[PDB]
């Protein structure tokens, strides 16, 4: 059994900008087999209104999707995504870093 | 320009209980246009852009069967491949499947694929030629013979250079709108001190479309890829794409640094500098 | 418009 593990990135659909309404999201791509647990946490916690894309793959035949959820930034709050997959002992945390 | 239509079909046994979880997606270029999802209540091909819902009931009957027929042969291939490889009833398994056609400019037949494989690694692939095999192992062989006997490749053939061609040339004056338009990038760059000797250059493309670009740094007038770092390109989520691409550089010399933009969307390369 | 014709491996 291959075993990819997924790549990450958390960043926003528009420009992010304090106050102002926007969309997270959380991109995973490059793992195998498709099976993975996704989630987008707001100061450590899980956000509940969460969607992903239907499940498609590359030419190397790893699979991608988005996870995305309405947001609004401010200078507070704390957003990341958090990802468990067969090929990952412990979840992985992402920070979103407005910047990235 | 140049545009493809293909389509990707996901099966994962599940042992234990029940059928393979089964995901048909299509697009054309790099937009998702419908699905079939075997855990969604509807049990039908549905639609996932606008431009495809002008297509009557006869349509989606049809794109219905054929999707559902598929999802049977992969759970029967399920089954074969766990024979061929000498595998246990216990363990789930994948079967991946993609297909489609590319047209130039034309918009007539430059290339046609089919590809199958078994737990993420290349199983039987059809040749560029549409008119053979290529088989990676033993058990792909064994299918390679069967389907060389049943003429299968003659007919996928058929389907690559007729009926894909025709559909994705309809689908692309039918979602001409969208389809047809080039969003060229929007970009800028951004500056931060990481200490008061070295800065970092963020050149940015966003919000374009389709997700095919190059973005490079130089450094006085010279292509620099040392202490560069350049994400993936990635989905926005309104059906257009995200990229940059970074620079480490000391402090103060930011102005030997240009990035540069190619994309479809800008009838010449664009150049950036911080200011 | 999806292929209408299936085999099995």
């Amino acid at each position: 059994m291959i075993q990819r593990t997924p790549k990450i990135q958390v960043y926003s659909r528009h420009p992010a900008e304090n106050g102002k309404s926007n969309f997270l999201n959380c991109y995973v791509s490059g793992f195998h087999p498709s099976d993975i647990e996704v989630d987008l946490l707001k100061n450590g916690e899980r956000i509940e209104k969460v969607e992903h894309s239907d499940l498609s793959f590359s030419k190397d035949w790893s699979f991608y999707l988005l996870y995305y959820t309405e947001f609004t930034p401010t200078e507070k709050d704390e957003y990341a995504c958090r990802v468990n997959h067969v090929t990952l002992s412990q979840p992985k945390i992402v920070k979103w870093d407005r910047d990235m | 320009g140049s545009h493809s239509m293909r389509y990707f079909f996901t099966s994962v046994s599940r042992p234990g209980r029940g059928e393979p979880r089964f995901i048909a997606v299509g697009y054309v270029d790099d937009t998702q246009f419908v699905r079939f999802d075997s855990d969604a209540a509807s049990q039908r091909m549905e639609p996932r852009a606008p431009w495809i819902e002008q297509e009557g009931p006869e349509y989606w009957d049809g794109e219905t069967r054929k999707v559902k027929a598929h999802s049977q042969t992969h759970r029967v291939d399920l089954g074969t491949l766990r024979g061929y490889y000498n595998q246990s009833e216990a363990g789930s398994h994948t079967v991946q499947r993609m297909y489609g056609c590319d047209v130039g400019s034309d918009w007539r037949f430059l290339r046609g694929y089919h590809q199958y494989a078994y737990d993420g690694k290349d199983y039987i692939a059809l040749k560029e030629d549409l008119r053979s095999w290529t088989a990676a192992d033993m058990a792909a062989q064994t299918t390679k013979h069967k389907w060389e006997a049943a003429h299968v490749a003659e007919q996928l053939r058929a389907y690559l250079e007729g009926t894909c061609v025709e559909w994705l040339r309809r689908y692309l004056e039918n979602g001409k709108e969208t389809l047809q338009r080039t969003d060229a990038p929007k970009t800028h760059m951004t500056h931060h001190a990481v200490s008061d000797h070295e800065a970092t250059l963020r050149c940015w493309a966003l919000s374009f479309y389709p997700a095919e670009i190059t973005l490079t740094w130089q450094r006085d007038g010279e292509d620099q890829t040392q202490d560069t770092e350049l994400v993936e390109t990635r989905p926005a989520g309104d059906g257009t794409f995200q990229k940059w691409v970074a620079v480490v550089v000391p402090s103060g010399q930011e102005q030997r640094y240009t990035c540069h933009v190619q994309h479809e969307g800008l009838p010449k390369p664009l150049t950036l500098r911080w200011e | 418009c999806i292929n209408g014709m299936c085999w099995t491996v």
